[PDB]
């Protein structure tokens, strides 16, 4: 807001943070959803204790969609979640939240911590089998699977496409007048 | 020229013919067509009813019948009563959206959201400051899709 | 929101409503005598009778869009025209293909 | 009381009295705590509309009151100024 | 919401004010700032706060010694007369 | 000696410090929650009749309502407990040792420690 | 469900002295939402009118 | 009352439509079994009493009425205005937030199906209270007032109340050593219990801020209270600190019980201890789609006008939510304590950034 | 809500708008012909006085106090485990004596309530005596903070835990320097608002205001690039 003979100049977009917001909603959910897919994918009964992480120590696709998903939702810069946190970064130094910024970089270490060391339990011993049994043979779900996989392309490349859909949440936001 | 008679029984896939991707007008924005009763109540808006709403209704019960189906291959553990049963259940809630579509679609006439049939005297006319679709709905099928004063 | 001109227009009292209808033909005939007129100032007591006739229709909510669109409007107007707008947007298309690259060693500032 | 006496054997004024005059007098000092000390420091009644406010909370309020008298009667000053204005303008 | 109705079905007092501060703020530019009165009116109107001050202002003058008798009303004319003044219905007689 | 608004304003929180105080057994602490229903009752009462708000007066059935269906969904729960095997007085569910209560005492179901 | 209207045997000292009490006083000290409202009594009965 | 304009419940139509086809199917469904045999009738092969639907038919229902609603939401039309008494606003942003909501739940409906065909743990009931969810849930963007906000909220928690109590409780496992012997789980009742009583505070806790809402505004739409509170603010009228801070705490406060956020947090941790896997799959949804975006636009949107309070509330509510977290998420050893920590740090950092917004 | 809204004052701003301002003596003067009862209760603005120290002192040990027994009252007091003998006996005293919690309470909130008296008064007289003028005012509070929080823990709490007080204590100095002696969410002013000394006629100052502007066209990078499509 600057003003020059009686002429406002706004530089700032004012419905940004809510679509800031919208996005680390919507990239959360899109991790969990993956992760959740995995995890229905298999049989739930085995995984009831951080220790049986390993017991995703499946078939490639699992094991690795898995092992993406965690490292997505710790905020690993290529994947994800670090568009969101990165973002959220970028929208508190323009608002100039240096206090914010550092108590932000303390849970986002702290949480990624939290995360990462399930890698170390998703070691194991031998090949697990969390599939189900149907008709004598493990149950593998082509649908679920397809799922996954878009879940992963977009988790891998969020980046690239990231400019489309921060333009549509601006755009939903900007009916918002505040 | 860009949509259908209102009249006709396909007069009822204006409501896929946007100006703008917004939901509602703002309060003071004149509607593109005059408005024939603002202030519109059941009987009124019934007594619009139109062969464009009869379309909407023919559409629902033409694409009920695939959706139905689709809902009942679902089914197991169910006798031969119960499996029609559903089905006719599901058939009359897609034909009951039907109707509530061709009620809004006649709504949407009355109040002049969408054609029907009739124009202002004097169009306002906008600037197109911003273009970003002009060009590619010309050389693709959106220019469809979309009105443009 | 509560500096929200569209969000405090949104309000109403209970038993409100408007005539859109009335309205917008009361404000159609107003500003068509404006637009006669053609000043760079509405002044609406150049035409008194459509001016009362549009107070009395239209609701103050209703009537502060009209003025604030009929503001933007008349600067789009004095600013531009629409082939020059065509002609800049056909530009700018053809430019979005391209890259912007730096200007090393520049000369002002 | 039908059996009154044996109705009222156990139990004649209070199960425990002690306790009860307590409450009694914690209510009454709580109360008047409240109302005499509490509320009106928060209501702020003794110095409303004070020509010499010594509080400045007061002081603030009479300075927004005087403002905002100020800026309505700038205000329509002007309306009715442009108003005039506007009308002369018109018949020419 | 406001609904504007009384406790009998009837209007709810607060309802012209309510009304007033809802046309300005429709019609002004700066409604905050430009529609003070027809809030504070509404307000005071519903909080009743100014009338509450008078009340504790009047009460601390009572307290204060300043008032000793006021003047009988004479309803059969409508008027007052001193308390000095002696009357039929005056309760000393 | 308290006026009624400052009155009701405080015993809905000390309704609520009861609610929290009380030894937790459900059927307890579902009559605290429904005396709590009743503090909102009467303050919305009260509250509509200084405003001449038809709604906060109009606000008494909708929480007789929502008191009514929590009352009913705890009676529920109580009645499940037995099926479930949980005693009312959730302090004895779990083998933390507690001061407040005179007779806590847990023992392993066993009879002998040692064999030899 | 407890018919014989036995209960469990718990002490309300303990807690009362360790956390209620106090808590009870601070909040009491510090809340009172009543802004301007006036006692019965508060000015004489003759002053009211509108009734 | 003369005349009753089609505006003021067009858009209930749709609604209503859906929720009697759910429960007319649903009644059906219930009364599916009943099927008479007149003695003349002669029957193919013997009857098979013992039925287990698969639910897979009430999912896709619950798909196609969902997308029946985008598709009026698609070609909707109107003014930008508030209609049945100004109790639900109609705007551009607020039928976004609507139509998100419908998109997100009908993708996770679509996963649910493909993973009850793999697998059939869940009754038809369980999928009826998902489906009573997602019909009434995208409703409260829809709200112009704390009051059918509260009413709606309190709906929508009747129905995933319905959701846990419809929860699987005993499997045929390939445990064999438990055939004469009493195993005792608590996992039922904590979720229950902690749920109700969750429930119950926040609802106290809303009905008592919207008691002084009213109070303090003789009306409680979001756009009077937040134009009250400007011009109180402008014109120094009502000044009551305490008051005004008092009822933000409280607003606060209930949302926090209400979701579980980090200083009221280990409720959630035992409820996701004792929920299948599903029911945290659309719980999680349900949650961040929904609950934390209208507490976060409590604060953006609707009460801005109150954010000179809200500020330092949720500065201390955030520094003691991380410094007691940072310790107790690494002592858990359980799957959905690390799902429900990991939604607690999200809902934390999320409320940092909602700080940063409303500065 | 503001923190230390005194301290954080335009006095020029608030002169120029008229608006009340915080530094106002505050003081009574009572006349010579005044009571002599009106004279004692005159002398109460000693207790407004805010350069007296002992009373600023006094004023820090009551904050402290009083935070230290609201902690009590939360937390303290509910984890520390008392004796059974203990509790019994002080039990036996409440049944024996009237008003006996109060006593209790006493007895016990005594130790918190002076170990925050005595943190207050410390740290007001550490702060002011020390620090408070000072050239970098985040590096002074974050390193006092630092100090006084690492002695503060080592000595109250444990010996064992001072680096955890240290680094607590730099927190907290950031967090103070944030929100109590920085404005933040405390605003008193318009982003960009000025005010206008000198004999400068309108047209000067609008011609000021048009260069002014001419310059700030230079922030956009297109117009300084020269990378702009002719509209
Ligand atoms: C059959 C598929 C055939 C695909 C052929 C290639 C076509 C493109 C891919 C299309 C795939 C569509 C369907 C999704 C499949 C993948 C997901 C899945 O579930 O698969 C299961 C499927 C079967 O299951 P499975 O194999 O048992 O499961 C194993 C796991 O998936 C684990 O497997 P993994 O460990 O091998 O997975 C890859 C791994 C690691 O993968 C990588 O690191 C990718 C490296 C790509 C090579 C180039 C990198 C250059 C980087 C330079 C710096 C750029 C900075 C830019 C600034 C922003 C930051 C990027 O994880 C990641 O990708 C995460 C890190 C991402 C880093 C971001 C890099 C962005 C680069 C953008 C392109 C730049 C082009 C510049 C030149 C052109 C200029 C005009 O998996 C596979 O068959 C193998 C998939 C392996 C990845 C495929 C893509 C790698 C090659 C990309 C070449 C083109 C460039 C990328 C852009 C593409 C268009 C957006
Ligand atoms: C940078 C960060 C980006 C984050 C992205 C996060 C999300 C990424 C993952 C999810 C993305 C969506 C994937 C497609 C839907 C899932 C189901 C599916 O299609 O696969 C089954 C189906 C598999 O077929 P099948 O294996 O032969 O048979 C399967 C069964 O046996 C037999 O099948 P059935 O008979 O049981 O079911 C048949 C039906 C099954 O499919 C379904 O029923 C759809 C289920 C999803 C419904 C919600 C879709 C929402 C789309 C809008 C954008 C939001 C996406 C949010 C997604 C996550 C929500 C939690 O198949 C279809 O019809 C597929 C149509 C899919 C397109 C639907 C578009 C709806 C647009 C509505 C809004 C339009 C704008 C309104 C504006 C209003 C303004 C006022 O898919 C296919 O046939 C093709 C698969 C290979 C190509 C997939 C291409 C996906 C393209 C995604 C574009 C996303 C937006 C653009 C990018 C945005 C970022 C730059
Ligand atoms: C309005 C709501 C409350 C109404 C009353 C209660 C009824 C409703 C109950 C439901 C509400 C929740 C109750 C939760 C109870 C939690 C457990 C508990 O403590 O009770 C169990 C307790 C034991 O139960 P039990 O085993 O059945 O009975 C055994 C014995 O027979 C029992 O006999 P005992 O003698 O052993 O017990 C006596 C009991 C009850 O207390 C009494 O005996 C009466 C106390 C009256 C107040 C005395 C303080 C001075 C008041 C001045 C007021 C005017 C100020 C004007 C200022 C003007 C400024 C210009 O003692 C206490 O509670 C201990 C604290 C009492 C002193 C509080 C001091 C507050 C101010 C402190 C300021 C800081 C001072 C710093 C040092 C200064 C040095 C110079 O129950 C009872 O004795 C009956 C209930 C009593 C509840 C009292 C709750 C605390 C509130 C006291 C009044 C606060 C006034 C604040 C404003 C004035 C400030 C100056
Ligand atoms: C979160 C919860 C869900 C969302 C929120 C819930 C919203 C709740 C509020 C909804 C309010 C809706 C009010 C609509 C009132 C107007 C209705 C209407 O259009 O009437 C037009 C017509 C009148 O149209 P009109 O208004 O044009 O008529 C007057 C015309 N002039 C003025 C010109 C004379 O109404 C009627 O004639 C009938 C009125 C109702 C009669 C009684 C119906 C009872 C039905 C009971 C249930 C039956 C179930 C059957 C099931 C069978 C299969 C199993
Ligand atoms: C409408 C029905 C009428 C008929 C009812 C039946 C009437 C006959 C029976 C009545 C008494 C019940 C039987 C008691 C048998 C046991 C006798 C006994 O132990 O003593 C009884 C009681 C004993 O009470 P207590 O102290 O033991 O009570 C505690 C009880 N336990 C032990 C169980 C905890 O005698 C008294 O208390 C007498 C002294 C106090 C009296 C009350 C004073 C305060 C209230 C009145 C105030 C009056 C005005 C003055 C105050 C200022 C006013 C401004
Ligand atoms: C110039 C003259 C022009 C004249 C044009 C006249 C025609 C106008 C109408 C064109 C309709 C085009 C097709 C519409 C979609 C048909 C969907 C269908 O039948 O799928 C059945 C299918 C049923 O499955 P299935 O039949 O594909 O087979 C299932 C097989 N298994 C199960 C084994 C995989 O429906 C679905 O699966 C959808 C499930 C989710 C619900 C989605 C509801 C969508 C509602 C769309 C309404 C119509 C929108 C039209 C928009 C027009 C815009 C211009
Ligand atoms: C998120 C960011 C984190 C920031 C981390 C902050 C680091 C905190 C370190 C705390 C150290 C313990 C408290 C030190 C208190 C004394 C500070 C001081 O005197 O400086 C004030 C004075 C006041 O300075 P000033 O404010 O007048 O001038 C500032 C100058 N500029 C602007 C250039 C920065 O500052 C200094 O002279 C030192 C500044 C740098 C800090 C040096 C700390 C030395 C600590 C060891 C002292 C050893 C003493 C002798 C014993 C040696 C061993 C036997
Ligand atoms: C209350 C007041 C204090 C508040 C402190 C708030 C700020 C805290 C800042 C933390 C920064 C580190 C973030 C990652 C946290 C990881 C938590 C965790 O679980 O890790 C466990 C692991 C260690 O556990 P482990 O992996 O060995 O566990 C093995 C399993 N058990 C324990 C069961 C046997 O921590 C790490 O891996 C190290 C974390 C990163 C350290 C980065 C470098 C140090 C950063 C701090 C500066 C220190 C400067 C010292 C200078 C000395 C000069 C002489
Ligand atoms: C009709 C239309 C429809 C509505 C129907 C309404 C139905 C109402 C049903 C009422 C049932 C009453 C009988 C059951 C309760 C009897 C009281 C009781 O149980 O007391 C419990 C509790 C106090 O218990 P405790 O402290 O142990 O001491 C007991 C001393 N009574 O009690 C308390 O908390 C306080 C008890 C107060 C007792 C007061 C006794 C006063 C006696 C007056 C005698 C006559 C003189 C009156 C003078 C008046 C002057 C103004």
């Amino acid at each position: 807001m600057s003003i020059f003979s009686n002429i406002w100049i706004n530089n700032d977009l004012n419905s940004y943070g809510l679509s800031i917001l919208l996005l680390n909603i919507i990239n959360y959910l899109i991790v969990f959803m993956l992760i959740l897919s995995v995890i229905l994918l298999t049989n739930l009964s085995k995984f009831k204790s951080l220790n049986q992480f390993k017991e995703f120590n499946s078939y490639n696709f699992i094991l690795y969609s898995l092992i993406f998903s965690l490292l997505s939702m710790a905020g690993i810069p290529p994947l994800l979640g670090f568009t969101g946190k990165f973002l959220a970064i970028l929208y508190s130094s323009f608002k100039s939240q240096y206090l914010l910024i550092l108590f932000m970089t303390i849970l986002n270490i702290f949480g990624m911590y939290f995360y990462i060391q399930n890698l170390r339990f998703v070691v194991k011993k031998n090949k697990s089998s969390i599939l189900n049994y149907k008709n004598y043979y493990v149950n593998i779900n082509y649908s679920i699977t397809l799922n996954i996989i878009l879940l992963n392309f977009f988790n891998f490349f969020g980046i690239l496409f990231l400019s489309d859909l921060i333009i549509i949440l601006n755009y939903i936001s900007s009916y918002i007048y505040i | 020229s860009q949509t259908f008679a209102h009249d006709s029984f396909l007069g009822g896939l204006n409501l896929f013919k946007r100006r703008d991707p917004r939901f509602v007008l703002d309060q003071g924005e004149r509607p593109p067509y005059p408005i024939i009763n603002s202030n519109s109540s059941f009987v009124d808006v019934l007594s619009n009813f139109n062969k464009a709403d009869f379309g909407l209704v023919l559409f629902s019960a033409a694409i009920g019948f695939p959706l139905s189906r689709w809902v009942l291959k679902g089914l197991t553990f169910s006798s031969l009563n119960y499996r029609r049963g559903l089905f006719s259940s599901v058939y009359g809630g897609v034909i009951l959206w039907g109707l509530v579509l061709g009620f809004n679609n006649s709504y949407y006439r009355l109040n002049g959201f969408v054609d029907n049939g009739l124009v202002w005297k004097r169009k306002e006319r906008k600037l197109n400051k911003y273009d970003f679709t002009s060009e590619f709905e010309d050389n693709s099928f959106f220019k469809k899709l979309r009105i443009r004063d | 929101m509560e500096f929200s001109n569209a969000l405090l227009s949104q309000t109403k009292l209970p038993g409100q409503q408007y005539d859109y209808k009335r309205c917008f033909q009361a404000s159609n005939t107003h500003f068509e005598c404006l637009d006669s007129i053609r000043d760079a100032y509405d002044n609406h007591h150049k035409c008194p009778q459509t001016y009362q006739a549009w107070q009395s229709s239209c609701d103050v909510g209703i009537r502060r869009y009209q003025m604030d669109n009929r503001e933007q409007q008349k600067k789009d107007q004095l600013l531009y025209s629409k082939e020059q707008l065509k002609n800049y947007n056909a530009a700018k298309n053809k430019e979005a293909y391209g890259i912007t690259a730096p200007k090393n060693l520049s000369f002002a500032f | 009381v039908y059996q009154g006496f044996k109705v009222l054997r156990r139990n004649p004024t209070f199960y425990n009295p002690r306790s009860a005059g307590m409450v009694a007098l914690s209510y009454f000092a709580y109360s008047y705590y409240v109302n005499k000390y509490y509320k009106p420091q928060n209501s702020n009644f003794e110095e409303y509309n004070s020509s010499h406010p010594h509080n400045h909370d007061e002081k603030v309020r009479q300075y927004h009151e005087k403002t905002n008298q100020a800026i309505r009667d700038a205000v329509l000053e002007k309306r009715a100024e442009h108003d005039q204005r506007l009308r002369e303008e018109a018949k020419l | 919401s406001y609904s504007g109705y009384s406790l009998n079905g009837g209007v709810h007092p607060c309802l012209p004010f309510y009304e007033r501060m809802l046309q300005c703020a429709k019609s002004e530019a700066l409604p905050i700032k430009m529609c003070t009165a027809q809030t504070e009116d509404y307000l005071e109107c519903h909080h009743r706060k100014k009338q509450y001050a008078l009340n504790y202002a009047i009460k601390k003058e009572l307290n204060n010694i300043r008032i000793v008798a006021l003047p009988r009303y004479d309803e059969e004319n409508d008027t007052f007369v001193p308390f000095s003044q002696a009357t039929a219905d005056h309760i000393f007689q | 000696m308290l006026t009624w608004i400052s009155f009701w304003s405080l015993i809905f929180w000390l309704i609520l410090i009861i609610l929290v105080l009380k030894p937790k057994n459900f059927i307890s602490i579902l009559f605290m929650s429904e005396l709590t229903w009743l503090a909102l009752y009467c303050l919305s009462l009260l509250f509509g009749a200084i405003y001449c708000d038809i709604t906060l007066l109009s606000i008494s059935f909708f929480i007789l309502g929502v008191a009514g269906l929590e009352f009913s969904f705890g009676i529920l729960i109580a009645i499940l407990y037995k099926n479930l095997n949980e005693s009312l007085n959730t302090d004895l569910n779990n083998n933390n040792n507690n001061q407040n209560i005179f007779d806590k005492n847990f023992k392993t179901p066993l009879e002998k420690i040692n064999w030899q | 469900l407890n018919i014989d209207g036995l209960h469990l045997k718990y002490n309300h000292n303990i807690n009362n002295v360790l956390y209620y009490t106090p808590s009870l006083v601070l909040f009491l000290i510090f809340f009172n939402i009543d802004y301007f409202s006036e006692l019965e009594l508060f000015l004489p009965l003759e002053l009211s009118f509108i009734d | 009352l003369l005349r009753l304009l089609v505006s003021e419940y067009i858009f209930f139509l749709p609604v209503f439509t859906n929720l009697f086809i759910y429960w007319h199917i649903f009644f059906k469904n219930n009364i599916n079994l009943v099927n008479k045999k007149n003695n003349w009738d002669k029957s193919i092969s013997v009857k098979n009493i013992i039925i287990k639907q698969n639910p897979s038919f009430i999912i896709r229902l619950n798909l196609l009425l969902n997308s029946l609603m985008v598709l009026y939401l698609i070609t909707f039309n109107g003014y930008s205005s508030t209609f049945w008494w100004s109790h639900f606003k109609l705007n551009n942003y607020s039928l976004y937030m609507y139509l998100l909501v419908i998109i997100f739940n009908n993708y996770f409906l679509y996963i649910t199906e493909k993973h009850i065909k793999i697998l059939n743990n869940y009754s038809i009931d369980y999928f009826f209270s998902i489906i009573n969810i997602t019909l009434f849930i995208p409703m409260i963007f829809l709200s112009n007032t704390l009051f059918t906000f509260f009413f709606l909220i309190e709906l929508v928690s009747c129905a995933i109340f319905y959701k846990f109590i419809v929860s699987k409780i005993s499997f045929k496992n390939s445990n064999y050593k438990d055939n004469y012997f009493s195993i005792f789980s608590k996992n039922y009742l904590n979720v229950l219990f902690y749920q109700y009583w969750s429930s119950f505070f926040s609802s106290v806790m809303i009905v008592f801020c919207i008691i002084y809402l009213f109070s303090l505004t003789g009306s409680t739409e979001w756009s009077i209270i937040n134009f009250i509170v400007a011009s109180n603010n402008q014109i120094n009228y009502y000044t009551n600190n305490i008051t005004l801070l008092f009822i933000c705490l409280t607003l606060i406060i209930g949302f926090i019980i209400k979701l579980g956020i980090a200083p009221i947090q280990l409720y959630k941790i035992e409820i996701y201890k004792g929920l299948p896997f599903l029911s945290i799959f659309f719980y999680t949804t349900f949650y961040f789609l929904i609950f934390f975006l209208f507490f976060s636009l409590l604060f953006i949107y609707y009460l801005s006008a109150l954010n000179n309070f809200f500020w330092i509330i949720l500065l201390i509510i955030s520094i003691i939510g991380i410094f007691y977290i940072i310790s107790i998420i690494f002592d858990i050893n359980l799957f959905k304590a690390f799902l429900a920590y990991s939604t607690i740090i999200n809902s934390i950092s999320f409320i940092l950034l909602i700080i940063a917004i409303i500065f | 809500m503001e923190l230390n809204s005194s301290a954080k004052e335009d006095s020029h701003y608030v002169g120029v708008l008229g608006y009340p301002s915080q530094h106002d003596p505050h003081t009574l003067h009572p006349k010579k012909h005044d009571s002599t009862f009106t004279k004692v209760y005159a002398c109460r603005d000693m207790l407004w006085d805010h350069h007296w120290e002992v009373r600023n002192t006094l004023y820090a040990g009551f904050k402290g106090a009083l935070l230290g027994v609201a902690y009590a009252s939360g937390f303290g007091l509910i984890s520390k485990t008392v004796p059974s003998i203990v509790l019994k006996k002080m039990f036996r005293f409440v049944r024996n004596n009237n008003f006996g919690h109060i006593r209790i309470m006493q007895d016990l909130l005594t130790p918190y309530a002076l170990t925050g008296f005595g943190l207050g008064s410390v740290y007001y007289l550490y702060q002011h005596n020390v620090w408070e003028n000072r050239s970098n005012k985040w590096l002074a509070e974050v390193l006092s903070n630092a100090l006084f929080f690492q002695v503060a823990t080592a000595v109250c709490v444990n010996p064992g835990f001072h680096i955890y007080g240290m680094v607590g204590g730099i927190l907290f100095g950031t967090l103070k320097y944030a929100f109590y002696n920085s404005s933040f969410f405390q605003e008193k002013e318009s982003i960009g608002s000025y005010t206008t000394f000198g004999d400068l006629s309108e047209e000067e100052r609008k011609k000021q205001e048009y260069k002014d502007y001419i310059q700030f066209l230079g922030n956009y990078h297109k117009v300084r690039n020269g990378q702009l499509v002719d509209l």
